């Protein structure tokens, strides 16, 4: 029922700035977190950082804080990203999921993009 | 041998519950809230061997304040003039003055508008912060009011201001209300001094992030609660006990304008600036702030046992959690606090003022929610209040090496009133129980 | 009307049986809060029409004639009366409580089966 | 709790009134919700307060001294009583039900007034 | 049914007191309608169960063993009981009613103390 | 008036007019009445009176 589409990508030349995309869909946006994983070929996961939408509060992976952005935009439900001078080992696939969370601590992620 | 039913009345026994509970008002009250119910006469009553269990985390009565507070903001503020049709296109030249660009506001932007006679139109002009205007595509002359392009905007009625009167609650016929006293409590576990009180004590409903303000103090050292799940916790609450004081001042003298929108409702906004232009500022010893640091990093590393411990400000979101937020007089602040933070530490009585420049917006949201922005209008004069603050609220970044680091935040207005209903825990009485004994009728 | 409510708890069972008729007067004192009186009076109104059953309505402490058995559990209680305050008996023999009810009304109706001749003439 | 509500009627009236008990526990409990239930404790309390005035809190089944007569019209009854079931005597002694409470009222005074002289003392 | 409310009003407190039962049974029933209803309700209720602590909810007329005393002020009274009607009575005493009902607490739950040993059995 | 307030249209189908009103006491509350010819609207009355 509830989804996560995304949009942007494709091919990019050496050295340059990218971007992607996630569009929210009907569930809440203001009760839920959001993570960004990616996934060399053939190789295990890592994450990069977590955004929250209510107010826009980063945070980001200790080997990456002078090249990642992450900002949101409530009014219509979505979630920008960028990455700035990519570099060769960066060649991966990019998801956008979900993280179910209480008052007061966090857990597991359910609903992958 | 022989024992048969006998069933008490009565007894005193309690289950866990959660019930909707009465708000009380002072007797001087504001002029469900504004009048009554009626204000009590506290009582404390202390027990002994009492054995009882909390959890700051789950107690039910911290979401239903959320409910009130909101309820009550929107029963307020739901028949004040909407503000609908002043969102036009603005034209901004705005340089009449020896120095505009601290505002870029100026009188003498200007805009069309309806007026008493309706069907022929007025020009006016007034006076706006850049923090609340955005500028259109291609023609860099025209702006628009930020909130427009998605919501209707309300002003806030000019004989009206609400502010924090506290507020306690009463449990109803059946209830009761346990409180618990130990001084070093965590906020999850086991207490030993129990207690039962007709009501809580005063609650005020005050908005800040960065910190809390203008609340109560706490009785012993510092302490520090968090939630035990996991390690990865959303927000730690960090209490005081020493009070630190605060001052903050608008010193420029702002001066009332207003139009009037037939059908006949009244709008305000600032006009003439009078005085020398300066910027807003507060004040702060850095003894005090310096020693009550030490105090907490030194309490803050039980949880850490061995790792470096350093801060450093705030990153990223919207103003309302880059900087500190709180508002005094009945206009809001914004306020960066990067020198107050960038501080570190290792294992193993006024000088030195000071100083911190904010900035005033007018334009505000309800720190959550969106299509109902606020509006308020300006405060003739100058504005100054003294404050002090209790408490800070820490959310810790990846833990890296050595070092661990924690940084200020707390966009979520839940956490606020976590803060100050962590004793309550309301519970539902059974007075019905059974027991052996041997009687016998004699009919 | 307001004062030791709930003091006696945590004392033994016998003193606390002392304490009891103080606390049978507890019914003191948005726009959701008419709910909550109602719901006192109602859950009220229910236990004492209830103990109307178990012919002890003007007792708040009561006898009746349903013999006791170990099948709910058993102890000596000739010392732990005095020793285990309420709220441990209370999780003790909860889980059995709700048949007790169906005693009482068995014993209640085969007395007032005998009650149906005794009543009342000239 | 919830079983054989209304389960035995029809049947015949001394049998019948061997399972009030099981009728006696029925107290429970847009945006005007809350009208309903105010209504059912109310005509609980109503209906109620008469059998305390009759000298029948306590007892599902009650005599008390007044003597019927035929004027309310007659019959045997001594097997009437298993026969017509509960429904059919309503509508046969309806038309006179108002006037009995009449009788009642006076029944239970002039015992309280007697006993009046001996109700409390060392 | 109503007649006569408030009747006998101004007799003597003799003949007053055979007219009670039947104001007894005064209990009926914009939109603040609903409040009015449920306060009728919670203040019968709380009368009423203070006469089943004192022992007498059985009773329109009661006694409890607790002796009076001049501490709130003596009269004859043997006269005074047709000379004052009612309504003097009530500004005569209330400075001390306050304080009458801890006697009746007291004494009440005594009684029910000896009670305590002899109530039910095989 | 209209440089202070909105005007409201009384609805065309709908007029309201002097219907009487009277008022009855909740229950537990009674009404007194006095009917002495000659009372100056403040002061003791001696033919009290009750309705419902």
């Amino acid at each position: 029922q509830v989804r996560l589409a995304q949009y942007g990508g494709g091919v990019k030349r050496l050295g340059a700035t990218m971007t992607l995309s996630c569009v929210a869909s009907g569930y809440t946006f203001n009760d839920y977190y959001i993570h960004w994983v990616r996934q060399a070929p053939g190789q295990g996961f890592e994450l990069l950082g977590y955004i929250d939408p209510a107010n826009g509060r980063p945070d980001y992976a200790g080997a990456l804080r002078e090249r990642l952005s992450f900002y949101r935009d409530k009014s219509m439900e979505t979630l920008y990203m960028d990455l700035r001078s990519l570099r060769y080992d960066d060649t991966a696939m990019y998801y956008c999921v979900r993280n179910v969370g209480t008052a007061g601590s966090l857990l597991h992620y359910d609903h992958w993009g | 041998e022989n024992l048969w039913v006998t069933v008490y009345y009565g007894v005193p026994v309690w289950k866990e519950a959660k019930t909707t509970l009465f708000c009380a008002s002072d007797a001087k009250a504001y002029e469900t809230h504004a009048c009554v119910p009626t204000d009590p006469n506290p009582q404390e009553m202390v027990l002994k061997n009492v054995t009882e269990n909390f959890n700051m985390w789950k107690n039910d009565m911290v979401d239903q304040m959320h409910e009130d507070v909101i309820s009550l903001w929107d029963q307020s503020l739901k028949p004040c003039v909407k503000l609908t049709p002043l969102c036009v296109t603005l034209n901004c030249t705005n340089a009449t003055a020896s120095n505009s660009s601290i505002i870029e506001g100026m009188k003498n932007c200007s805009f069309n508008i309806t007026t008493e006679l309706r069907d022929k139109r007025e020009k006016k002009n007034a006076l706006f912060y850049k923090l609340d205007i955005v500028q259109l595509d291609g023609n860099s002359s025209q702006y628009r009011l930020i909130n427009c392009n998605t919501s209707v905007i309300t002003q806030a009625c000019p004989k009206v201001s609400f502010d924090p009167i506290p507020i306690h609650y009463c449990a109803p016929a059946g209830y009761a209300i346990l409180k618990c006293n130990n001084k070093t409590f965590t906020g999850t576990g086991p207490c030993n001094n129990v207690s039962t009180v007709q009501c809580t004590h005063g609650i005020k409903p005050v908005v800040s992030t960065q910190l809390l303000l203008n609340g109560s103090l706490a009785e012993g050292e510092i302490i520090i609660r968090s939630e035990n799940i996991t390690k990865n916790v959303k927000t730690i609450i960090v209490h005081l006990n020493e009070s630190v004081k605060i001052e903050c001042t608008r010193p420029n003298n702002k001066t009332r304008t207003s139009i009037r929108i037939g059908p006949g409702q009244w709008f305000y906004a600032t006009g003439q600036v009078i005085g020398d232009i300066r910027e807003a500022y507060c004040n702060i010893n850095e003894s005090k702030w310096n020693e009550t640091l030490q105090r907490v990093s030194k309490k803050l590393k039980e949880y850490f046992p061995h790792k470096n411990i350093t801060f450093q400000p705030s990153s990223g979101g919207d103003l309302e959690i880059t900087t500190h937020s709180f508002n005094c007089g009945g206009e809001f602040f914004y306020c960066n606090t990067s020198s107050l933070f960038n501080r570190t530490y290792m294992a193993n009585n006024s000088t030195r003022t000071i100083t911190i420049h904010c900035r005033i917006k007018q334009i505000i949201n309800m720190w959550q929610e969106v299509g109902r922005a606020m509006y308020a209008p300006p405060i003739a004069g100058n504005i100054t209040c003294i404050s002090n603050i209790t408490g800070l609220l820490l959310t810790r970044d990846y833990g890296k090496n050595n070092t661990e680091t924690f940084r200020p935040g707390g966009g979520n207005m839940k956490d606020n009133w976590r803060s100050e209903l962590y004793k309550y825990k309301v519970v539902k009485i059974e007075p019905l129980g059974v027991a052996p004994t041997r009687c016998k009728r004699r009919v | 009307v307001f004062l030791g409510f709930l003091g006696a708890a945590g004392s033994t069972m016998g003193a606390a049986s002392m304490t009891l008729t103080v606390q049978a007067r507890n019914l003191l004192s948005g726009i959701k809060q008419l709910q909550a009186r109602v719901l006192a009076v109602e859950r009220y109104l229910r236990d004492q029409q209830l103990l109307g059953i178990w012919g002890c309505s003007g007792k708040l402490i009561c006898c009746t004639n349903v013999p006791w058995n170990s099948s709910w559990s058993n102890r000596n209680l000739s010392e732990i009366w005095d020793n285990m305050t309420w709220l441990q008996w209370d999780k003790e023999i909860s889980n059995y409580t709700q048949i007790i009810y169906g005693l009482l009304e068995e014993s209640q109706n085969q007395q007032e089966k005998n009650e149906q001749d005794l009543l009342a003439l000239d």
